[PDB]
RNA sequence: ACCAAAGCUAGCUCAACAUACUAAACAAAUACAAAAAUACACCAAAAUAAAAUAAAACAUUCACCUAACAUUAAAGUAUAGGA
RNA sequence: ACGAGCUACCCAUGAGCAGUUUAAAAGAACCAACUCAUCUAUGUGGCAAAAUAGUGAGAAGACUUGUAGGUAGAGGUGAAAA
RNA sequence: CUCGCACACGCUUACAUCAGUAACUAAUAAUAUACUGAUAAUUAACAACCAAUAAACCAAAACAACACUAAAACGUUUAUUAAUUACAUUGUUAACCCAACACAGGAGUGCACCAAGGAAAGAUUAAAAGAAGUAAAAGGAACUCGGCAAACACAAACCCCGCCUGUUUACCAAAAACAUCACCUCUAGCAUUACUAGUAUUAGAGGCAAUGCCUGCCCAGUGACACCAGUUUAACGGCCGCGGUAUUCUGACCGUGCAAAGGUAGCAUAAUCACUUGUUCUCCAAAUAAGGACUUGUAUGAAUGGCCACACGAGGGUUUUACUGUCUCUU
RNA sequence: AACUAUUCCAAAAGUUAAACAACUAACUUAACAUGGACUAGCAAUUUCGGUUGGGGUGACC
């Protein structure tokens, strides 16, 4: 109907889908770590 | 859109995150549910009678200092088994096979307090 | 056959273990030297892991076989959860006893003098009953688990209350949860009773016999009824570790020496998890019978025989709204031929003290059609209730 | 991602199981199946399916059965009959006239004068008369029941040659079988089943079944009244 | 791995084409190793054990670009190690068969402390030599007293 | 007269050289929901680069396009290509 | 590569449904909470990147809803509206 | 005037005390829960953390007496071992979250309907037009695409389409579209991750839409079975003419051509190319509307279903009553 | 093309006669599974010539 709360937060589902651990999971994800320590992001993951 | 930066501490999460502060486990669940603390877990405090003796927190201040030499292992090693050594080689009696008449120890897992793996804090 | 577990979910078999372990005479290079696993290396294979010390907690469980008190002679077990699958059938069987309907005389006499009813008695165990069934918690509907228990509590009391009248009553002792080993063998089958009941009315004196020499003798003529495709031992505990020695709950020289009555409450909410009103006949025959025979043993001895001086034990038992009466009479310690004197049980069964309750007035076309309580009353089981209870006195 | 199945259990035993459904998804997540889904919670009765099954394997006769209650199933569309004997219960399928506090016999004995056939009867199929109403059809020897399970369902013993069985499956296609293999007697249970009237749409719901598409297939040529010759007879007997 | 035109006529289409190798499983009798392997080996392995008349011939007998294994020089580092050492092990019983054959092979005797460097990943040779070199770093009083040694000897000797 | 305006520094760019090539900083904590001392396991893996585009469309083809061998010529020659 | 914390459909696990009418908790009836979104008027850089006011439909069910999980773009999911 | 107190989730100090506010936050001020600084603070009993392995138990929750069908969440006991020894660790503020805002929106649960929470108006004036409301003489749909909206009304009838409750295009379509009980075709003879711990009264792939009466003729084409023959239409799909005849219009009959069969029953100016505002009757003072009949519709028509019907519908049409500022004609 | 099923030849494992007439061939195939074909399914890539008293239809080139 009215839009643009998409985002309901819990910290649960973050940390289970953006986590550090997830990241670690995968070759994939540690690819992201990789990136992101290459381009010196402050936060590398959640 | 949350938090990133900021550090992740028990305070944040649901009912079901605890995480501690980084204080030591004292002890382990027991059977009832409730809580078993070991004694040998909880640091016990060495503390000397500090009221016989004369010294103090601040030193006079035209006392010197003096000049600075680093402990060394060989200076250690001149002060202790040094002068025992040469007593023994010029007697004859040093025997090059056991040692541990001048402090050397083979080997750390009989001893109490060992060295390198290190068994005590502090 | 059809197999009950599943590959996928079954531990995966090890992986195959590498090429480097088939060739005779060479060292296979592992990464055991870097202490973490590495790709390019060949898995290690590790001896069984000894630690010196053994931890109490973190050790694998001892095998049973280890025990000191392990027999090969399988032994079955009744404890106080076991469901028998024909009930007072079975339960006979394993006790080799006769079943009669009634209770006995004695306890019907005692029952109908008009001297034996409390000061008012329809009154107050319509009290005891609204009380345990709804005054007795905070909430609209207590559930079983609570008011059962209140219920049977609220009875010992309106019984103990003749206390004043008959002052025998007070040479008796209530006890909870007392380990009970009864160990008997009959005809090739080892059987145990053993666990703990809830809740055991001990006496400092013994209870008077109440079978007549007839009925003993009659009893010597009884054929015992067979089930034959179900074994007798069906529903109970096999069991190869386990003590043969006779235990009644106390060490010598206890004051309160002889077990008067069981009491044995079903308060479970879910009908599945309570007993079947026959299954729990079933439970207070053995149980009652294990008590007797522990006494039997200890006045008399392991020596089997048939006693010149019967043992008598009571049980009651309880869904809360139903009752279930027994009285045992033992009479043999040799149970192992099937052809001898047997045992004697009378069950009143299915003994209801009240119908149906209501814990809300029930409201039909905006009018009040059932007000709160109980709807019907017998106050015949709360009479036989009070019989049990003054059967020593 | 990857699921676990619930079907692992190793004991058997009498006691309903838990279990969950998976409406059509393969353990990868993926749909497999199409509108399977959310029926009633249901927990599972373990099935016996080897119906000679002798409890100690030290004395190996032919045995005999109490049936103690016939139950409803939520699982298969037969009634199923709670059956003791020994130390042992189990769950069967439940034969048409079953009723509880029954007699069931057990038995892999063949013999040359066959035997006159009761309900709860399982027998080899060579022990049997040859026109005989049979049930919970075995394949090969000591594998277990799989064939003609469903509610109300049986096949019929055709006859017996050269020491093997040829049977009649509900589909009206011939299986041949050894004649060391064991079958029940008699019709499965719940015979009506065939003509129970699911009233509403919910009604459907509850068994688990999700509607069908609302897309519009226009019919392709495997659409029609096909009439082909019944198939060739199917042979679980290994030639040498 | 690679493409194809189809028809093979240059203007048709280009497709992506996969030829893979028909693989079958096949038992090897090892001579010097003594032993059956069940391996999966191609008809055109098979071809060159038979060429070079022998399975321990074969794997003895060819380059290590030529096996492409790392099994086969697992299997060659074992023979060549049982033939510089002699090992008796081979024929506990016998040592007519083991002379026997311990003899056709001796074309291909190397020393030992070749032997047993041949068939080695570059990671399984650095973890070899690192525990060759694996040494608990010793005490400074050794080093100590033997410098004190040194130097009471020769105050000892100049008088 | 307000709003404004002016600096010349911070550093950068491109090469040269160069040793050789994952800087600095590690007390504790860090792969539980990273930064949470402490319990019986599992662990791990590879398959051709594609297309936009050029051919005035598009179908075979289309340099360079994350594979060390540079430089002066031979030579835009021999060859290859819906030639 | 990243996305199913919105939404589609599932899986686990919880939670709600008062009064009235009926032999009945019958995908019955009246009508709240609850869920939807019929018709009109407002509003149209608005209170709002879909709302407000009235009015409506369902309201023990193919019902609503919390939490945790799943399916991923040549795909998924779909009581098909591409 | 009335969305109140708490918990979960989520937010993170925005909370508290003292002081300050020229300017910064508040869409203005006054001053301060929101701006500034300094100083403090939530204390476990509640909550999180908080055993395995064998063994007996077929018996729902619904005030549970006992049952219904869709067959149902939730544990006892017995045995074997479970470090045994005060005080462990962590959540405790708020006026708060998701919507770029101190947003009339979105937000689970338990109790309350007040005892708790709050303020529609910065100050005036009383023009137009606009919004929201209350009332209205006589009339009562004459308004209008339509009784849209409104009403002191809150009733009855008849058609079309869909059987029904349900579902759908979040943000222009809620329907006659989809699903659906039922009926039908096809495809399968079977074992450890789906189907399914199932086994042809079962399970998948569809079609059509309950019920009732029905579902006519066609296998030549195109499919699909049968690897060719041959079989199949509740498979894709199809189901005709010209001439001569009863005094006369018609054509039972006759001739002949072509087809695989030549459109059967029913219904019909229809939500059905055009002709079309077909023709007639009823309804109205008056009707291209509505209903009823006639009806070649040469382009209806039988599970891409045909015809009747109950009940149901925020579906689309029509009548009557009543009611009314819709309107005469505005105040 | 790949992939999913079908059918076939080859590959691979085998098996039989010592074959027939007078004075070498033939057959076999459990699961995997390779090379080359076949028939379908599911698909992959690519394109909609121009003129035209606007385009389309017709006409034309
Ligand atoms: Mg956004
Ligand atoms: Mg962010
Ligand atoms: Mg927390
Ligand atoms: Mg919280
Ligand atoms: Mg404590
Ligand atoms: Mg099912
Ligand atoms: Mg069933
Ligand atoms: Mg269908
Ligand atoms: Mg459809
Ligand atoms: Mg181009
Ligand atoms: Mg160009
Ligand atoms: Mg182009
Ligand atoms: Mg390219
Ligand atoms: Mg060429
Ligand atoms: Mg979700
Ligand atoms: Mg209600
Ligand atoms: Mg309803
Ligand atoms: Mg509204
Ligand atoms: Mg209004
Ligand atoms: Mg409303
Ligand atoms: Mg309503
Ligand atoms: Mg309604
Ligand atoms: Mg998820
Ligand atoms: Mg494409
Ligand atoms: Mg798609
Ligand atoms: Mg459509
Ligand atoms: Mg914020
Ligand atoms: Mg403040
Ligand atoms: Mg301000
Ligand atoms: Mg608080
Ligand atoms: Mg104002
Ligand atoms: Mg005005
Ligand atoms: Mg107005
Ligand atoms: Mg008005
Ligand atoms: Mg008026
Ligand atoms: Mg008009
Ligand atoms: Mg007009
Ligand atoms: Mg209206
Ligand atoms: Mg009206
Ligand atoms: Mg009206
Ligand atoms: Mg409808
Ligand atoms: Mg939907
Ligand atoms: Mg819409
Ligand atoms: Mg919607
Ligand atoms: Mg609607
Ligand atoms: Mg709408
Ligand atoms: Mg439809
Ligand atoms: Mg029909
Ligand atoms: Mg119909
Ligand atoms: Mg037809
Ligand atoms: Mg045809
Ligand atoms: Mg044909
Ligand atoms: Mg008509
Ligand atoms: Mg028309
Ligand atoms: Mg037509
Ligand atoms: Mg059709
Ligand atoms: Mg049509
Ligand atoms: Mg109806
Ligand atoms: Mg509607
Ligand atoms: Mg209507
Ligand atoms: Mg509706
Ligand atoms: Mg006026
Ligand atoms: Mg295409
Ligand atoms: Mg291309
Ligand atoms: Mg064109
Ligand atoms: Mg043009
Ligand atoms: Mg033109
Ligand atoms: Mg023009
Ligand atoms: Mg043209």
């Amino acid at each position: 109907k009215a839009r643009g709360n998409e985002y309901q937060p819990s910290n649960i589902k973050r940390k289970h889908k953006h986590g550090w651990v997830r990241r670690l999971r995968t070759p994939t994800g540690v690819q992201v770590i990789l990136r992101r320590m290459h381009k010196g992001r402050k936060s590398l993951s959640h | 859109g949350a938090d990133r930066m900021s550090k992740w501490t028990s305070k944040r999460g649901p009912r079901t995150f605890c995480k501690g502060r980084g204080a030591k486990g004292t002890g382990f669940h027991g059977r009832d549910g409730k809580f078993v603390q070991i004694k040998e877990m909880i640091p016990e405090l060495v503390v000397p009678e500090l009221a016989g003796f004369k010294l103090k927190p601040y030193v006079n201040y035209r006392a010197p200092e003096g000049t600075d030499t680093p402990l060394t292992a060989k200076q250690l090693f001149l002060e202790t088994a040094a002068p025992a050594i040469e007593k023994d080689f010029k007697a004859g009696t040093f025997d090059p096979e056991h040692l541990e008449k001048y402090g050397f120890e083979p080997t750390q897992e009989g001893k109490l307090f060992q060295l390198y793996p290190k068994n005590f804090p502090r | 056959a059809y197999e009950w577990g599943v590959r996928s979910t079954r531990k995966p078999e090890p992986p195959p273990l590498d090429r480097v372990y088939e060739i005779p005479g060479l060292e296979p290079i592992t990464y055991a030297g870097k202490m973490h696993f590495m790709p390019g290396l060949a898995r290690p294979v590790f001896p069984p892991w000894d630690p010196g010390w053994t931890h109490p907690k973190f050790r694998r469980l001892p095998p049973l076989h280890e025990h000191p008190l392990y027999k090969d002679q399988a032994c079955y077990v009744f404890h106080q959860r076991c469901r028998l699958l024909e009930g007072v059938k079975q339960a006979l069987w394993l006790t080799k006893t006769q079943l009669i309907e009634g209770l006995p005389e004695k306890v019907l006499r005692l029952a109908d003098d008009p001297r034996n009813h409390i000061e008012n008695q329809d009154e107050r165990v319509l009290n005891a009953i609204s009380h345990a069934r709804l005054w007795h918690s905070t909430e609209d509907i207590p559930k079983r688990e609570t008011y059962c228990p209140v219920i049977v509590d609220s009875l010992i009391q309106l019984c103990k209350s003749q206390i004043l009248k008959h002052p025998s009553l007070a040479r008796r002792i209530c006890a909870q949860n007392n380990t009970l080993s009864a160990t008997w063998n009959r005809e090739s089958i080892l059987l145990q009773v053993h666990g703990s009941s809830g809740a055991r009315l001990n006496a400092k004196d013994p209870l008077p016999p109440v079978a007549s020499q007839e009925e003993v003798e009659a009893t010597k003529n009884h054929v015992l009824e067979t089930f034959y495709p179900i074994s007798p031992t069906m529903g109970l505990q096999e069991c190869n570790v386990y003590d043969v020695n006779d235990d009644t709950g106390f060490q010598e020289g206890y004051p309160y020496p002889c077990p008067h009555t069981l009491y044995f409450l079903e308060s479970a909410n879910l009908r599945p998890r309570r007993f079947q009103p026959d299954q729990l006949r079933a439970k207070m025959i053995l149980f009652a019978f294990g008590s007797a025979l522990a006494q039997a043993r200890l006045l008399y001895g392991n020596d089997s025989k048939v006693l010149e001086q019967p043992v008598v034990v009571q049980s009651v038992g309880t869904d809360g709204r139903l009752f279930q009466f027994l009285v045992l009479q033992l009479n043999t310690t040799d149970l192992a031929s099937d052809e001898g004197v047997k045992n004697l049980a009378w069950v009143d069964s299915d003994q209801l003290l009240y119908q149906h309750f209501w814990c809300l007035p029930v409201i039909k076309k905006k009018v009040v059609v059932e007000p709160v309580g109980p709807i019907g009353f017998q106050p015949e089981t709360f009479r036989k209730f009070l019989a049990l209870y003054l059967h020593g006195a | 991602a990857t699921s676990v199945s619930w079907k692992s259990r190793t004991k058997y035993t009498v006691m309903p199981v838990k279990m969950r459904k998976s409406g059509g998804r393969n353990h990868t997540g993926q749909i497999q199946v199409h509108g399977i889904g959310g029926g009633h919670k249901q927990r599972y009765r373990m099935i016996d399916f080897l119906r000679f099954r002798p409890e100690h394997e030290s004395k190996p006769g032919p045995f005999e059965e109490k049936v103690i209650a016939v139950r409803y199933d939520p699982c298969r569309s037969a009634d199923i009959a709670l059956v003791a004997g020994g130390n042992r219960k189990r769950w069967i399928i439940a034969t048409e006239n079953m009723k509880a506090g029954d007699t069931v016999l057990n038995s892999d004995h063949i013999g040359r004068m066959a035997v006159a056939a009761r309900e709860g009867d399982a027998h080899p199929l060579g022990a049997l008369p040859v026109g005989t109403l049979i049930n919970n059809v075995e394949s090969e020897p000591g594998r277990g029941a799989q064939y003609i399970r469903a509610a109300g369902t049986c096949g019929v013993l055709l006859r017996k040659v050269n020491g093997t069985a040829i049977i009649q499956l509900p589909s009206k296609r011939q299986m041949q079988v050894l004649e060391t293999c064991i079958a029940t007697v008699g019709r499965v249970s719940n015979v009506d089943h065939n003509k129970r009237v699911i009233g509403k749409a919910g009604r459907n719901r509850w068994l688990g079944k999700r509607p069908n598409s609302g897309l519009w297939q226009r019919k392709g040529g495997w659409a029609g009244r096909k009439i082909r010759p019944l198939p060739p007879m199917k042979s679980y007997v290994k030639l040498p | 791995l690679g493409h194809r035109y189809v028809n093979n006529d240059k203007l048709s289409k280009r497709v992506r084409k996969v030829w893979k190798p028909q693989l079958f499983q096949r038992e090897l009798y090892s001579e010097i190793l003594d032993k059956r392997f069940t391996v999966t080996v191609t008809m055109r392995t098979l071809d060159l054990i038979d060429q070079a008349c022998g399975f321990d011939f074969y794997i003895l007998k060819t380059p290590k670009e030529d096996l492409c294994s790392k099994f086969g020089m697992d299997l060659k580092r074992g023979m060549l190690l049982r033939l510089a050492r002699q090992d008796p092990q081979l024929h506990p019983d016998d040592p007519a068969r083991r002379a026997a054959i311990y003899d056709r092979y001796k074309a291909f005797v190397i020393p030992e402390a070749e032997a047993e460097w041949v068939g080695l990943t570059l990671d399984e040779a650095v973890e070899k030599q690192r525990l060759l070199e694996e040494k608990d770093p010793i005490p400074l009083f050794k080093i100590f007293v033997e410098e004190l040694l040194g130097q009471l000897q020769q105050q000892a000797l100049s008088e």
